[PDB]
């Protein structure tokens, strides 16, 4: 779950700042950059007291501890 | 000067150019139903009509 | 100058490499100019 909500919001940043008018461009010469697929990760990460055999888990903190550790890798592979 | 409604010489600079732009053709033509907000892309985007 | 230097800078904008990208999927250049032979 943390490995693919990590690649969604950075492809969907990626996304966001990619050039509008390239993209129509490319997009006029049969070569689209496809969009991403929207999906709904926000109820996953506002889990708090997920609930099993008897144990209180909390997904948020374990989501931020694979996210964290996947964006200072990006950083570092950037640098 | 220029982010002023009116330059020192009592012009009108890129402030208000962009607003009167920005009100009386985007968001006219948005009333109108020619364009809609993308939330996903955090802008507006023409839909696919006629005009 | 200006005019000339905004020509030499709107050939970097992104909007350029349409045909790049198309190539390399389906499938002149800055710097050139400055090149004192």
């Amino acid at each position: 779950l943390a490995d693919q909500i990590f690649a969604y919001y950075k492809v969907m940043a990626g996304s966001l700042l990619l050039d509008k008018r390239l993209r129509s461009e490319c997009k006029n010469q049969g070569a689209t950059i496809h969009l991403p697929p929207s999906n709904r990760y926000e109820t996953l990460l506002k889990q708090r007291h997920v609930q099993l055999l008897g144990r209180s888990i909390d997904l948020n903190r374990l989501i931020t501890q694979r996210v964290s550790a996947a964006m200072y890798k990006s950083l570092e592979l950037a640098i | 000067q220029q982010t002023q409604h009116l330059d020192s010489h009592g012009e009108p600079t890129i402030t208000s150019l962009y607003t009167n732009w920005y009100l009386e053709t985007l968001l006219r033509q948005v009333s109108n139903g020619h364009i809609a907000y993308f939330p996903a892309m955090k802008a507006f985007v023409n839909l696919p009509t006629e005009n | 100058i200006c005019t000339e230097q905004c020509t030499l800078s709107d050939q970097l904008l992104p909007k350029h490499c349409a045909k790049t990208i198309s190539q390399a999927v389906n499938k002149e250049k800055p710097g050139v100019e400055s090149m004192r032979k």
